[PDB]
């Protein structure tokens, strides 16, 4: 729930408007969209999986940002079968339409912040060498995708972004000027094509001042 | 002190360093964390030396540590025939059972030692042994896959049609696992070929479920009912379009399967090989004669996930293209929701219905313009859309479009004539959501569209 | 990598408890199990000589056909090869599921070697191979290797050359002239102080002899 809540902004903020759903594990599955605040069991989630019959979530009503309501369900763990289209409905008390998705379970993966992050100055032209380990208590190590974000300290700093091809924890940057201080952060995501869904919240950001040349 | 020294000696196998320590005052029968005597140990690593002068300088045969596993136990799972011999020669309980009830036949079955097999079996070891399971040294034999132990266990009595607590036979063993050599001699001793089981699978089910198609033909050969149905409901032509075995399917059909046979949910075999997704099997089962309009929609699930190609046959074979599920949606809506461009272009080219409406009533071109399928709006129109169709909330698909901000299907419904001048149930029009969200990009075109 | 390993075992033992290291500083126990119905069933036990029994992290994962394969890494500073390792898995009730006791020495898994060259020789010699060990394996002076030379037309299982330790190169005799073949090289660690399975083949290196 504490970790449930900041991965719901991250969503929140790339898509709003729309029916989000995420998984941190295959096992479980949560639903959530953000509505404008009504004075006024508004609305009914219903769920279907392949060869089983309609069922309806439980409802869960919370006030966020300004102003704002996220209606959320989490999905019962013997339900969620994944590599399966779930065909989603939200329906109003009246009958009205208010959100129809067909997702897989599969595909709306979303991993923790990366740890472990270390930085360090490689004695070659003056390069940074980060190492960094996968989110904690995940499976499916090997199928990770990565991706480093070389901040420039001094204003807008968003000179870099590079890649991790899938399996390797550890990069080598180049083409870094000297006496500029870096910040350094890797986001996860699980690799396509078995596997898909959004890119994580940014590791624990590391800061190293690099020399001169 | 002295009988820890001998059971961390007797672990490590240093035969002359235990004969000193049993000669100085060590006990023999000493007491472990797990209670374990360093019997146990030197019958686990298979040392014959140390094994026999632990018997002949007194020790605990019937030992019984915290699991219940005795020494016989221990080398019977490991398959050490010079020290089975050993034990039962020195007044081994050839007969003891453990927490699990696991008898010394019952593990050497299991791991498939024949020589220790044909031993305890001729010092006197029930072959007809049941543990906390209800199976037989035949269920942990044909669980296994051990042919020899099989032909040895039924020579000396094994019962073929030994049930244990779930239900199961021998054959089911065998038949689930995929060993045709055991079925065979199983059935040629005498097996019930129609056993059935606590959930009332055959074993002609678990074969098919598995995919062993020499089993399936062997067990029909004996007389197994091809229509056999479980607490499920299911035959085995269930299992089969469910794993998606082609060569079982065509057996089974042959052999007289009821293609529309309806389980407890409702499901013949061809609303699980289309929901699947088995193209050889869908075709196979249809041209038999399934029913294609059956209670389950196959060709909602199939629009569903994508398997155009079976989509096609279902519709080939006279599927109703209108079909109405429990929300009273066609498989056009679930089309053009997933954003399959191949399968609204069949389905349309079929008969459906483009301006159809469930029960809250959205259009296909209503689901089409909130997701954004452009490839999709533009065959929806092409067929005769409904541009200005509205829902229990008023909106029309330029609505939903400005809501959720596609500028492309905005072009395409005002081309096919929007009007912008539309007020849903709150009043609002598609110019209002424009301001309401913050896109000046789609205020553009509506402003120029609504006057002329 | 770690999957690939232990379908092999698996293979040729199943119903049994495996454990198998890559390098010596780790240890993996595996088992693979039909029943699923009704990860906290099991309690992995090892302890070491002179030492108290401590539990390890058992890990739940599904693998082949309908089965679960529930596998435990022990702690690299617990790693001590020379050593009887005593292990023992109880069900939850506390019934016995498995006893093993195993030397880490004995049930070395290597990788399969890499920097496969063969190169024709001018001399009596026939082909001249030449390889490295597994990348970042100790003990390099006590591997065991063994060649495949494979027949380019039809069933090709005609020699199996079986290298002596410590020595990664070879000279190949018997090979017919005008044929295309194919070579691939195993590893497994050499007896006595060393035991375990052969590694899986290297990548495969082809060549054709003169006439």
């Amino acid at each position: 729930d504490p970790k449930f809540e900041s991965k719901a902004a991250l969503l929140a903020a790339r898509g709003p408007e729309e029916l989000l759903c995420f998984t941190e594990r295959l096992e479980d599955l949560v639903c959530f969209w953000e509505e404008a605040a009504s004075a006024g069991g508004q609305y009914s989630f219903s769920y279907q999986l392949e060869d089983e019959p309609w069922k309806l979530c439980r409802l869960h009503q919370a006030p966020t940002a300004r102003g704002a309501v996220r209606f959320w369900c989490s999905l019962p763990t013997a339900d969620t079968s994944s590599f399966v289209p779930l065909e989603l409905r939200v329906t109003a008390a009246s009958g009205a339409p208010r959100y129809h998705r067909v997702i897989h379970i599969n595909e709306v993966v979303l991993l923790d912040a990366p740890v472990g992050l270390v930085a360090r100055l490689a004695d070659e032209s003056g390069h940074v060498v980060l190492r960094w380990l996968p989110p904690p208590e995940t499976p499916m190590t090997s199928h990770i995708r990565y991706e480093v974000d070389v901040s420039a300290g001094q204003g807008a700093g968003s000179v870099q972004r590079v890649e991790i091809l899938e399996g390797r924890t550890e990069c080598v940057l180049s083409n870094l000027r000297g006496r500029t201080r870096y910040t350094f952060a890797v986001r996860a995501r699980m690799a396509e094509p078995s596997f898909g869904g959004f890119w994580s919240a940014w590791s624990e950001p590391v800061s190293l001042l690099t020399p001169s040349d | 002190d002295l009988g820890k020294k001998l059971l961390k000696a007797a672990r490590a196998g240093q035969d002359d360093e235990v004969r000193i320590l049993m000669a100085n005052g060590a006990d023999v029968n000493a007491t472990d964390i797990w209670d374990a005597t360093p019997l146990h140990l030197a019958a686990l690593i298979g040392h014959l030396e140390i094994v026999e002068v632990l018997l002949k300088n007194g020790a605990d045969v019937n030992a019984s540590d915290i699991t219940g596993t005795t020494p016989l136990h221990l080398a019977a799972t490991m398959g050490h025939l010079e020290i089975v011999e050993v034990l039962l020669k020195y007044g081994a309980d050839v007969n003891a059972y453990d927490l699990n009830g696991a008898t010394p036949l019952h593990l050497a079955a299991r791991m498939g030692h024949v020589e220790i097999v044909e031993v305890l079996l001729k010092y006197g070891a029930d072959v007809n042994a049941q543990d906390a399971a209800g199976g037989t040294p035949l269920h942990e034999a044909a669980r296994a896959g051990h042919l020899e132990i099989v032909e040895v266990l039924l020579k000396y009595g094994a019962d073929v049609n030994a049930v244990d607590a779930a239900g199961g036979t021998p054959l089911h063993e065998a038949a689930r696992a995929g060993h045709l050599e055991i079925v065979e001699v199983l059935l040629k001793y005498g097996a019930d070929v129609n056993a059935v089981d606590a959930a009332g699978g055959t074993p002609l089910h678990e074969a098919a479920r598995a995919g062993h198609l020499e089993i399936v033909e062997v067990l029909l050969k004996y007389g197994a009912d091809v229509n056999a149905v479980d607490a499920a409901g299911g035959t085995p032509l269930h299992e089969a379009a469910r794993a998606g075995h082609l060569e079982i399917v065509e057996v089974l059909l042959k052999y007289g399967a009821d293609v529309n046979a309806v389980d407890a949910a409702g499901g013949t075999p061809l609303h699980e090989a289309a929901r699947a997704g088995h193209l050889e099997i869908v075709e196979v089962l249809l041209k038999y004669g399934a029913d294609v309009n059956a209670v389950g929609t196959p060709l909602h699930k199939a629009a569903r996930a994508g398997h155009l190609e079976i989509v096609e046959v279902l519709l080939k074979y006279g599927a109703d293209v209108n079909a109405t599920d429990i929300w009273d949606a066609t498989p056009l809506h679930l089309a053009a929701l997933i954003g399959h461009l191949e399968i609204v272009e069949v389905l349309l080219k079929n008969g459906a219905d483009v301006n159809a409406s469930d029960i809250t009533g959205t259009t296909p071109l209503h689901l089409a313009a909130t997701m954004g399928h452009l490839e999709i709006v533009e065959v929806l129109l092409k067929y005769g859309a409904d541009v200005n169709a509205y829902d229990l909330n008023g909106a029309t698909p330029l609505h939903l479009a400005a809501r959720m901000g596609h500028v492309e299907i905005v072009e395409v419904l005002l081309k096919y004539g929007a009007d912008v001048n539309a007020q849903d149930k709150f009043g609002k029009t598609a110019f209002d959501i424009s301001i309401d969200n913050g896109n000046e990009d789609l205020a553009e075109i509506l402003q120029a569209a609504a006057l002329e």
